[PDB]
């Protein structure tokens, strides 16, 4: 009926922790380790329920020391790169001039490392762009998101271009009006 | 409230 | 950059049936992508799943107390946690948006595809069926499925190929648990 899953985890060399719930495949919060803070998925969690951030800390310096353990123990076995499919898609049916999001969906992949750009007529956009942290799937791989508020027009495409080391060369995903 | 963690233990060396 | 990556997993599991009735907890341990070791409250100890887990069976199967906090968990932090989550997990209720709007499979032929776009609901499941003049239509039904937007909402596309004639009114029907009746939406040649 109902899974809440407490996912973590630590990647070398890149010293990466992070430290998550999940309700039914969605997040709850997971703890910006640099700044020791709970992020809620929703703003209005945080006020429904709280979580000591000190916590992952502690949960996330035992998987460091554990994987060092096991790097050791598998005589230094690495991870074998999954390249991610890519899904740009639409919060609403478009219409022009109306607000909307684009979402670009990053399925599949391991190591949890990404680059991904937001592209407007082949230009970078930063502007109210947002993003979620890595997710777990249940086979142990990832999935993360990112958006971009945008006002439909005939004049304007857009792609999502994501870079990660399974793949040979970056991976751009088209959206444009119709 | 607040929720809980389960914590990790480290394997042996 | 072509450095090697390790990673390492770990996911404690709360499975709930009926409430918390039913709780079963999961405690696994993974290098990469292979579970080595996971201790599953059915059991009540850790169990190696592969060769790579047995020293961590063994060693933590030697602490009693690290098993007795194990043992407990169902109740300490399976049945814990949902309390505290539940009433906006659980219990969150989002009804859809439904839009029916006309497209295209081929760009040159004339309108014969009939969208109806599901739009912001939660939970995941849905059923989404279509009617020409009160009748159900099974056959030419194509969807996305089920698509998370990432955000606690879900959206799904379900389209019915069709030439539509003159006369004919098109309903797109969606049930859902945050509605206490259908949700129809007419489309008119
Ligand atoms: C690592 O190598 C040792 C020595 O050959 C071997 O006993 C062990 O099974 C290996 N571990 C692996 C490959 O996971
Ligand atoms: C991301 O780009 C940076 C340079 O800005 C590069 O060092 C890194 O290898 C890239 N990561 C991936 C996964 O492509």
């Amino acid at each position: 009926e109902h899974v809440i899953i407490q996912a973590e985890f630590y990647l070398n060399p890149d010293q990466s922790g992070e430290f998550m719930f999940d309700f039914d495949g969605d997040e709850i919060f997971h703890v910006d380790m640099a700044k020791k803070e709970t992020v809620w998925r929703l703003e209005e969690f945080g006020r429904f329920a709280s979580f000591e951030a000190q916590g992952a800390l502690a949960n996330i310096a035992v998987d460091k020391a554990n994987l060092e353990i096991m790097t050791k123990r598998s005589n230094y076995t690495p991870i074998t790169n999954v390249p991610p499919e890519v899904t740009v898609l639409t919060n609403s049916p478009v219409e022009l001039r109306e607000p909307n999001v684009l979402i670009c969906f990053i399925d599949k992949f391991t190591p949890p490392v990404v680059n991904v750009t937001w592209l407007r007529n082949g230009k970078p956009v930063t502007t109210g762009v947002s993003e979620t942290v890595f997710l777990p799937r249940e086979d142990h791989l990832f999935r993360k998101f990112h958006y971009l508020p945008f006002l439909p027009s005939t004049e304007d495409v857009y792609d999502c271009r994501v870079e990660h080391w399974g793949l040979d060369e970056p991976l751009l995903k088209h959206w444009e009006f119709d | 409230e607040t929720v809980c963690p389960r914590t990790t233990q480290q394997s042996p060396e | 950059d072509t450095r090697p990556r390790f990673l390492e997993q770990v996911k404690h599991e709360c499975h709930f049936f009926n409430g918390t009735e039913r709780v079963r907890f999961l405690d696994r341990y993974f290098y990469h992508q292979e579970e080595y070791v996971r201790f599953d409250s059915d059991v009540g100890e850790y169990r190696a799943v592969t060769e790579l887990g047995r020293p961590d069976a063994e060693y933590w199967n030697s602490q009693k107390d690290l098993l007795e906090q194990r043992r407990a968990a169902v109740d300490t932090y399976c049945r814990h946690n949902y309390g505290v989550v539940e009433s906006f997990t659980v219990q969150r209720r989002v009804y859809p948006e439904v839009t029916v709007y006309p497209a295209k499979t081929q760009p040159l032929q004339h309108h014969n595809l009939l969208v109806c776009s599901v739009n912001g609901f939660y939970p995941g499941s849905i059923e989404v069926r279509w009617f020409r003049n009160g009748q159900e239509e099974k056959t030419g039904v194509v969807s996305t499925g089920l698509i998370q937007n990432g955000d606690w909402t879900f959206q799904t596309l379900v389209m019915l190929e069709t030439v539509p004639r003159s006369g004919e009114v098109y309903t797109c029907q969606v049930e859902h648990p945050s509605l206490t009746s259908p949700l129809t939406v007419e489309w008119r040649a």
